[PDB]
């Protein structure tokens, strides 16, 4: 998902209509929340676009 | 059914505030009260009319605008916030638009901002959504100059294009002026090869 998120926001990040910052940031924390995964991953992955 | 009816009436108020305007002592339109209100009332106007998706609505809207446009205009000094946002989601709805008819929206909304901003001096960071507001911005200058450059270069309806080319220009000016920094410009910048 990390991969998948990385390359899309590198795509659609320089066009704010297209790319819901603050919604994806909430739905991934809610996603990490849901899976219990490192708490790293939305600022590793948002960062890496 | 009752198009044609609401829009004579239209003219009608149009027609009767201008007239107003043009001598408002005659009209005894001194009140800034009231001159608040009707502006902000025709500007709501024009805003929900071209918020519908799918004619009417459009020259409807242009009445509207060439209307408020005079009308700040001549009583700016008598003219923040909430009128940005409103103006930005019309900017928006004017960008969604079919280019060919939406042209002079863009350049009524555009003085808009322009007095908008030009009322009170205020930094990037009273501006809701600034980075969207000169996100948008700065692609309908890319489109649209781009076009004008075509269509300068198919030269080898003059004034109207180097018209909202300047006003453009200006425009992203103050913005940037706004803007003293520069990192959110440099963010735009690095994401525009403008």
């Amino acid at each position: 998902l990390h991969l998948k998120i990385t390359s899309l926001g590198k795509i659609y990040a320089s066009t704010p209509r297209y790319f819901p910052l603050e919604f994806l940031v909430k739905y991934l924390e809610q996603q990490v929340c849901n899976f219990s995964w490192d708490a790293g991953f939305v600022t590793y992955t948002m960062q890496e676009i | 059914n009752s198009l044609t009816e609401y829009q004579q009436l239209l003219s009608a108020w149009r027609m009767f505030l201008i007239v107003a305007t043009h001598n408002a002592d005659v009209m005894h339109l001194t009140n800034p009260e009231v001159r608040q209100k009707l502006f902000k009332d025709i500007l709501g106007g024009t805003q929900a009319l071209l918020v519908v998706p799918r004619v009417a609505c459009m020259h409807l809207s242009s009445m509207l605008c060439t209307v408020m446009i005079i009308l700040l205009r001549r009583w700016k000094n008598d003219l923040p916030e909430d009128i940005l946002n409103s103006l930005t989601q019309i900017l928006e709805g004017v960008l969604q638009r079919d280019q060919q008819l939406v042209e002079k929206t863009k350049a009524q909304i555009f003085s808009a901002l322009i007095s908008v901003l030009e009322m009170k001096p205020m930094k990037a960071s009273e501006i809701p959504q600034y980075s969207q507001l000169l996100l948008n911005v700065c692609e309908t200058l890319q489109e649209e100059v781009v076009s004008l450059v075509d269509h300068t270069r198919h030269e080898v309806q003059k004034d109207q294009r180097d018209g909202v080319c300047v006003l453009g220009l200006h425009l992203a000016k103050e913005l940037c002026e706004a803007d003293e920094e520069g990192d959110q410009w440099q963010q735009v910048l690095r994401k525009l090869p403008v």
